[PDB]
């Protein structure tokens, strides 16, 4: 694309830059390029990634619900019906964020995927997989809402298979798979109950083997952990 | 709203 | 341009909803699009072309100061020197700055000001003149810093030759005439003293300027003389 | 840095 012509090298480092100067469409950019490079990422490089498009995506799903808000409240009765400018202004948005989700879809399937051969790569692309069809979830409401709430139950699950067998209850990928499909869980598939037992379950299961690590390994896993113990609460 | 990473 | 074919009135509702959902490129847009209908903007609709804007050129201004500082480390002796990759994303971030100025700076001269016959409208399209060379004016070098500066500089100067004339010292469009025209002689001008003097002075005429206002002209007036007094703390 | 608005 326009990224073509950039070395896979100064890409990865104008996605630093564009970070440290809070450019995540920019970074986001970079990322992309990136990838379609052809090459397998890095761990460092596929945080890269996932943190420029959640930024980017984070954003928009920010001001999706200020305006679906707005939207249903003058769609409602005993005050005042006023044109289609909130509904357009939405859908705007809303395609704008499908568009980034497609993208990122796009990325996963064309090829990082498939070209992940080891645990740690393949279950974080399957993570952001089910991810970017929750966000999409999020949206839909037509012919499609279940097939993509679908969509992304699939991922998660293939990623949460490949977790289980492949990495310790600590893993913060583990971890941040297993918080985000408790999420799935109760804001998608309206699965409370399996949404909580899986938070649950996970931060059991991790408490158990903190004793096999060391300071810094603990302080990334009881970070993750407690965001587990935060829904919990919201939930309980 | 629930936490996500 | 993309907004012709959408009615002036539509254009800043979605302005106004732009906002409340932080999508300050689409308020950006969206208000461009409402001044090329060619009508003068009222108070309000002109605050929320000022908003947009500044919200939009902030952002650019606070990477670009980011990527600056890497540069001008990056270029140092003792540590390392890494490609132009640095440089390269600096001078992308520019030009998009740039771009942004020069769009405003466009709409005020074509044809905000010269439409502007009230001292409360012309005051605050030239200070925005003043503003955006002055943006124009940070990160110039080459053969134009000082055309650039000069240029602010005209705008800021009779904004203030009316304001004075035209606006008592508590108005609030002349007080924040005067801080930023302050500002420009302190970081651009390298007039420390005029900087200084001019937020005393305003400062000072505005207090005693206060005891004619309603408790909510009080409350807005004061808030900017506050900016004065802020900048005087660091400046003294 | 100084304050604007
Ligand atoms: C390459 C790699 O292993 N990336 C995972 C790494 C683990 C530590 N970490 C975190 O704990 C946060 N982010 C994520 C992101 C994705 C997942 Cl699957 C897990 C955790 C950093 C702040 C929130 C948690 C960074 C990424
Ligand atoms: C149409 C109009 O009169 N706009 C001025 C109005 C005055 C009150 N106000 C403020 O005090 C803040 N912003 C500005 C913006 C431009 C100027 Cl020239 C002065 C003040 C609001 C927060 C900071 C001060 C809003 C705009
Ligand atoms: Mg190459
Ligand atoms: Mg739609
Ligand atoms: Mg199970
Ligand atoms: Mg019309
Ligand atoms: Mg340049
Ligand atoms: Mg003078």
């Amino acid at each position: 694309g326009a990224m073509g012509s950039m070395e896979r090298a100064s890409l990865i480092q104008k996605a630093k830059l564009a970070e440290q100067a809070e450019r995540y469409e920019d970074m986001a950019a970079f990322m992309k390029g990136a990838v379609e490079k052809g090459e397998e990422l890095s761990c460092e490089e596929r945080n890269l990634l996932s943190v420029a498009y959640k930024n980017v995506v984070g954003g928009q799903r920010a001001a999706w619900r200020v305006l679906s808000s707005i939207e249903q409240k003058s769609n409602e009765e005993g005050s005042e019906e006023k044109g289609p400018e909130v509904r357009e202004y939405r859908e705007k948005v809303e395609t704008e964020l499908q568009g980034v989700c497609d993208t990122v879809l796009g990325l996963l399937d064309s090829h990082l995927i498939k070209e992940a051969g080891d645990a740690e790569s393949r279950v974080f692309y399957l993570k952001m997989k089910g991810d970017y069809y929750r966000y999409l979830a999020e949206v839909a409401t037509g012919d499609d809402k279940k097939r993509i709430i679908d969509s992304a139950r699939s991922a998660y699950q293939e990623a949460m298979d490949i977790s289980k067998k492949e990495m310790p209850p600590t893993n913060p990928i583990r971890l941040g798979l297993a918080l985000n499909f408790s999420v799935f869980h109760y804001e998608i598939a309206n699965s409370p109950e399996e949404a909580i037992s899986l938070a649950k379950t996970t931060f059991d299961e991790a408490m158990a083997d903190l004793h096999t690590l060391s300071e810094d390994s603990y302080k990334d896993s009881t970070l993750i952990m407690q965001l587990l113990r935060d829904n919990l609460t919201l939930w309980t | 709203f629930p936490a996500t990473v």
